[PDB]
RNA sequence: GGAUGCGCCUUGAAAAGCCUGCGAAACACGCAGCUGGUGAAUGACAGCUAUGGCGCAUCC
């Protein structure tokens, strides 16, 4: 069994720059190498084959080489079409492996997020349940509290967006869940965010409305 | 010219079994390698199963082998992968790869099926409950929570998708209760909130739901 | 599809085995000739033909 061990796991460039993408083969694969290039949601597609032939009709930006069991893929400058998940494989034995892939993210300046706070429908809280969901929109980069009366941390689950095409942000949710009786008996629900943006903002409202 | 159309995916009880399938277009199957590789959420590429030309001599991933056979048939420029035994960690979407001629791209797999997606899990098809997120500088956010669905996807657009500049569908992400749920927001002027009506259209394709839900300020 | 021309490919290595090129071909199956080189078991080839396959151009 052969394993391909493909750094690095993620890359923030710009448009222009030049990135190299490695693979190292733990046993000899004699340049039955190949490269594929994802976009969210789409099948991969061919770029390199055989280490360091280009498939037909990729664009001249992307090569391979091979050093022994090492095996490079470099894009000459990087488009802003380039930016997607790439992988490494090799087929020289059966079973075939891939590389667990490189993130390619393009690089911008730091934006705080835009903060909003939702209470729960009254459709939902007569149903038996209530969520309260707040919102961090547009910011970036993606690394970013729940207080109801100061009470730090029911549990809660983060989901966020991939960037931006427009705008290369990030956008992220929190979704704040209780059971009824404990939505009805304390007075503000608030969303503290911390981030590169300033000093740790808040939002909030108190169920009276 | 080249095309790979998959079928067959769907919702699967942990050991059930499911027979996904790969249509080819313009080359014919005889002649190529036919693989089958695996994507799990949020995870990598994971080669599964292959069906040599000529031969049809197959080869299989250890995680796979003696629960999963590959096979074909020419006379539908069809090829197969019988899925037995199934369990949880078998989610992903699924995909259809042909390997290329050798002298024009090596082992290189140079076409792709859209992918299928195939869930492996105890819950039930459900579709979702759908809630208003209403609004209150000179922008306003509002959106529409969407609860408690199996499994996936769900689809979500804006005023029939008309109204698409602002918009975020926040990926699915799974409760402890085994059931999905995603938000949907969107950010308008303030100054439109009395007079544009807002409605998200959210399908459910597994249980065949559509709704329409207007979302409004509260009093 | 037929006529004409071009480009690439149509393997090297021999008994077996192993490795490599090719045939729509990782396994299984199949792969012409001559010269020179090489082989006290060694891929190590170079040149020129033959045959066929694909592609391009051009005529019907
Ligand atoms: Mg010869
Ligand atoms: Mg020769």
């Amino acid at each position: 069994d052969i394993q391909m061990t493909q750094s690095p796991s993620s890359l923030s460039a710009s448009v222009g720059d030049r990135v190299t993408i490695t693979c190292r083969a733990s046993q000899s694969v004699s340049s039955a190498v190949a490269w594929y290039q994802q976009k969210p949601g789409k099948a991969p597609k061919l770029l390199i084959y055989s280490a360091s032939s280009l498939y037909s009709g990729v664009p001249s930006r992307f090569s391979g080489s091979r050093s022994g069991t090492d095996f490079t893929l470099t894009i000459s400058s990087l488009q802003p079409e380039d930016f997607a998940t790439y992988y490494c494989q090799q087929s020289y034995s059966f079973p075939s492996t891939f590389g667990q892939g490189t993130k390619v993210e393009i690089k911008r300046t730091v934006a705080a997020p835009s903060v909003f706070i939702f209470p729960p429908s009254d459709e939902q809280l007569k149903s038996g349940t209530a969520s309260v969901v707040c919102l961090l929109n547009n910011f970036y980069p993606r690394e970013a509290q729940w207080k109801v009366d100061n009470a730090l941390q029911g549990n809660s689950q983060e989901s966020v967006t991939e960037q931006d095409s427009k705008d290369s942000t990030y956008s992220l949710s929190s979704t704040l869940t209780l059971s009824k009786a404990d939505y009805e008996k304390h007075k503000v629900y608030a969303c503290e965010v911390t981030h590169q943006g300033s000093s740790p903002v808040t939002k909030s409202f108190n169920r009276g409305e | 010219e080249v095309q790979l159309v998959e079928s067959g995916g769907g919702l699967v009880q942990p050991g059930g079994s499911l027979r996904l399938s790969c249509a080819a277009s313009g080359f014919y199957i005889s002649y190529s390698s036919i693989h089958w590789v695996r994507q799990a959420p949020g995870k990598g590429l994971e080669w599964v199963a292959s069906i040599s030309p000529y031969s049809g001599s197959t080869y299989y991933a250890d995680s796979v082998k003696g629960r999963f056979t590959i096979s074909a048939d020419t006379s539908k420029n069809t090829a197969y992968l019988q899925m037995n035994s199934l369990r949880a960690e078998d989610t992903a979407v699924y995909y259809c790869a042909r390997q290329g001629y050798r002298r024009r791209s090596g082992r290189g797999f140079d076409y792709w099926g859209q992918g299928t997606l195939v869930t492996v899990s105890s819950a039930s098809t459900k579709g979702p409950s759908v809630f208003p997120l209403a609004p209150s500088g000179g922008t306003a956010a509002l959106g529409c929570l969407v609860k408690d669905y199996f499994p996936e996807p769900v689809t979500v657009s804006w005023n029939s998708g008309a109204l698409t500049s602002g918009v975020h569908t926040f990926p699915a992400v799974l409760q402890s209760s085994g059931l999905y749920s995603l938000s949907s927001v969107v950010t308008v002027p303030s100054s439109s909130l009395g007079t544009q009506t807002y409605i998200c259209n959210v399908n459910h394709k597994p249980s065949n739901t559509k709704v329409d839900k207007k979302v409004e300020p509260k009093s």
